């Protein structure tokens, strides 16, 4: 009930989540997801992190680690709770490590 | 004399000591740690202390009511008060570890009109009113009381 | 700065002692918070070191489970993306009393709305439950993740900000009410002195008096 | 019993004699008719000030905190007129009680005393408000003589071993409940909850005592059994084996 | 006397005073909080009022400028400094609300020239450089300060 998880990534991950059963449109239609194609830009990247950001029924969001890179900016800005990003990879890109929240707040991790 | 005349007075004597004792080193962890963490009966001793130091320890000298408070009658305000004590410790650490938890927020919500009942003991107005009349009126505070946690239990 | 310039006397003297007291008392109740604190954070880091590396792993078996679904179904990704109205999963907050300090942690809510349900294409429907599955554990892996992760944030800056009032008690607070004590202890024993040097001369004066008298 | 009482309102000059008089009857009794004395002082605070008020008869200069600057060898005068000699099977032992002025332990009063004196009893008030009888805190008392008191052929064996385990325990019970007080019941482990169930029955069934029990030192260790068999063998760090295969059980 | 030959003096003079009170009641905080706390406004107080301690109420009286400071020098060099707090105040204070905040790093380094200027105005010799040239000096810093401003807000 209280909240949704966003999903802002490629088109066999955003899917594979949707099947995951996680994900759907809320009373004005919206969807808490984007699906990013090569010819998706940077802003509509960005609005949409943003817009995720700006409602109370999201929270979670997951993102490809590829796209953190392309609005990194807006990810390091906005410091908070609720919005807890997860970064990870892509069908193709390979498994993340570097540039890690978490392995930057940690100083003893790998 | 004591034990003579009354038979009730040394042991809540004791028991009120030891809760004033208690809201002490509770006060000096609380204004640390904010209420984080307490235990159950941990709130009754801070909420009953406090209803002891307002509505017991404190008294207006130069009205009515308190010019001159009669030691039957402060002996009968703090049996109730102690007695709300026990039993507001019964229930919840008896049904702790279970499934209806008591807590002293659920007290308050069920027996509310129990809290303002007993600060309100002060204002009964020796000589005004009769002796018998304020006994049987604390009489009447005590057995609201103990029905009011066995609708709870 | 150096003292908290209260007036030498024996009522500063108690005043100080008790005031020191309590901030022995503090430091050290601060103290332990900040070593509950710190074992539940390094719990934790431990935690989160287990779960990122395993989800990296389930993503790789989630993308190859991917397309076998894609190989027997075809393009399945357009009616999913298109077809969306309900969530089967959603999330409860939760709160962690961890201390004195409360933390925001999520939990898995399977609230239960039942999914699509998808035989059109080749009727690829077990590669699409398996599908399901995998990524059904994906999602409360990365719930549980998230849900660490923001805890983990708040209980960091919860051991910095105690930490930090720790280490003032002992090198800014403390020092300054032991050097206010040590100056009230020595100007008293200035006191004493000079009335020790008036009664000396009284008393040598009455004897220089009663030897006049004889 | 040989009872002195020397009134609030007696001569205070006899107040100064009192104490010798109890100590010449001490040595009388202890010394020639060969027998063990125990001399309680009581009040010694209201003896230091009447010795105040002698030094001033004499018209002296006050010392430190307005005491005569003698204060040291007249403690001194009367405790060390105490304790065993060759060849005699008497002895004197002294328990002076002192009022701390203003609860402080460094007051001259009790910091002359403690300075030639062997340990304290220490009584606390927090215990005392809290309804325990006896109010005694254990922590900041100390015997240093406690190692010779007690043993084989004097109490019992594993006198020395329960004390020292004791000690530890209620420390570390109230360590644990500090540690309550900040991060709940819930936080703890199960050691922890015993070190706090230890701190409650200890003060409860071994510290408070009553006016009119008298409890031996041989039921006083078994009472000390009594707690520490709430702990498994494993947690009596300070009990060697031999100890507790003896003892433990039971 | 202030107001017949100078007006100026004495409003330069009361905000001097309540900038270095609050900036002693900051510091008392400041060192147990970490500068964790401090709203830009704050920010502002702390480094004008450094700026006020190290540059104006310190001199070194065994040199050819500090060995004098005519009055109109102390007071010509308060007027820039006070405009300057007043100048980066309003800055924030008006913007503090919108879609950009000036916040005190973005105006040090905008303005860094500035605020080395103002740490030399000290430096004027008054014997080989007199009135004329202190006073002129003084106005061209007021002026470019207030450039400064017109192009970043």
């Amino acid at each position: 009930r209280g909240k949704l998880i966003a999903v802002i990534g490629d088109e066999d991950t955003v899917t594979g989540f949707l099947l995951g059963g996680i994900g759907e449109l809320n009373k004005n239609r919206h969807p808490n997801f984007l699906v990013v194609e090569k010819d998706t830009t940077i802003n509509e990247i960005e609005d949409t992190f943003r817009q995720f950001l700006n409602r109370d029924d999201i929270g979670i969001i997951l993102i490809n680690q590829y796209i953190a890179e392309m609005v990194r900016h807006a990810l390091d800005a906005h410091q908070r709770s609720i919005p807890a990003v997860l970064e990870i990879p892509s069908k193709e890109h390979p498994y993340d490590a570097a540039k890690d929240s978490i392995l930057r707040r940690a100083k003893g991790m790998f | 004399y004591y034990d003579k005349h009354f038979t009730e007075f040394v042991p809540l004597r004791t028991k009120a000591k030891e809760i004033l004792q208690e809201e002490e080193d509770l006060a000096e962890i609380v204004q640390l740690v904010g209420k984080a963490s307490l235990a159950e009966t941990d709130k009754i001793t801070l909420e009953v202390a406090k209803l002891i130091k307002d509505d017991f320890l404190q008294q207006n000298g130069y009205t009515p009511y308190d010019r001159f408070c009669p030691f039957y009658k402060t002996v009968g305000m703090l049996s109730n008060m102690i007695s709300f004590y026990d039993m507001a410790r019964r229930a919840v650490e008896t049904t702790a570890q279970s499934d209806n938890k008591i807590t002293w927020s659920i007290i308050r919500e069920h027996m509310g009109e129990i809290l303002y009942k007993l600060s309100s003991m002060k204002f009964k107005d020796p000589v005004k009113d009769g002796e018998a009349k304020i006994k049987a009126d604390y009489a009447q505070l005590l057995e609201d009381m103990q029905n009011a946690f066995r609708s709870l239990e | 700065k150096d003292r908290i310039e209260i007036f030498p006397s024996r009522m500063a003297q108690t005043i100080m002692k008790a005031r020191l007291k309590g901030a022995q008392t503090g430091r050290n109740l601060l103290k332990k918070k900040s070593d509950a604190l710190t074992l539940r954070f390094r719990q934790i880091l431990k935690k989160i070191i287990e779960t990122k590396m395993l989800m990296g792993e389930v993503m790789r078996e989630a993308a190859f489970s991917l397309a076998e679904a894609k190989f027997t179904a075809g393009d399945f990704s357009t009616t999913v993306i298109q077809n969306v109205n309900k969530a089967q999963v959603k999330i409860r907050a939760k709160k962690d009393n961890v201390a004195g300090v409360t933390l925001p942690v999520f939990e898995h809510y399977h609230e239960g709305t039942d999914s699509y349900e998808l035989t059109g294409l080749a009727r690829g429907g077990e590669q699409l439950a398996k599908l399901k599955r995998n990524y059904a554990k994906a999602v409360e892996l990365l719930v549980e993740l998230a849900s660490l992760q923001t805890s983990f944030v708040t209980l960091d800056e919860a051991i910095k900000i105690t930490n930090r009032r720790v280490n003032a008690i002992e090198h800014v607070i403390i020092p300054r009410i032991e050097r206010t004590l040590a100056y009230i202890i020595t100007e008293l024993d200035e006191r004493e002195r000079e009335e020790f040097y008036r009664l000396k001369k009284i008393q040598e004066k009455k004897k220089i008096i009663k030897e006049k008298s004889e | 019993v040989c009872l002195f009482l020397n009134l609030a309102n007696d001569p205070t000059i006899e107040r100064i004699i009192t104490p010798r008089l109890a100590l010449t009857t001490a040595e009388f009794l202890a010394y020639q008719c060969e027998k063990h004395v125990l001399v309680i002082l009581t009040d010694m605070s209201s003896y230091a000030e009447a010795l105040r008020e002698v030094s001033a008869a004499r018209e002296e200069v006050p010392g430190r905190r307005g005491f005569p600057g003698y204060m040291y060898t007249d403690l001194a005068t009367i405790y060390e007129r105490a304790g065993r000699v060759e060849g005699r099977n008497g002895s004197i032992t002294q328990i002076p009680i002192l009022t701390m002025p203003n609860d402080d332990i460094t007051h001259p009063i009790p910091d002359l005393t403690g300075y030639i004196t062997e340990g304290q009893i220490y009584v606390d008030r927090q215990l005392h408000n809290r309804q325990i009888y006896p109010p005694i805190n254990v922590l900041p008392s100390l015997s240093r003589l406690m190692k010779s008191a007690i043993g084989e052929g004097m109490t019992r064996k594993d006198h020395a071993d329960v004390s020292n385990q004791l000690y530890a325990c209620y420390a570390i019970g109230k360590d644990v409940q500090a540690m309550k007080a900040v991060v709940g019941e819930e936080a703890l482990t199960s050691d922890d909850l015993l070190y706090l169930e230890f701190l409650q029955k200890f003060e409860k069934n071994f510290i408070t005592q009553g006016p009119y029990e008298n409890r031996t030192v041989y039921e006083t260790l078994d009472i000390g059994w009594q707690l520490l068999r709430i702990f498994p063998k494993e947690m009596l760090k300070r009990i060697p084996q031999s100890t507790l295969s003896e003892f433990y059980p039971r």
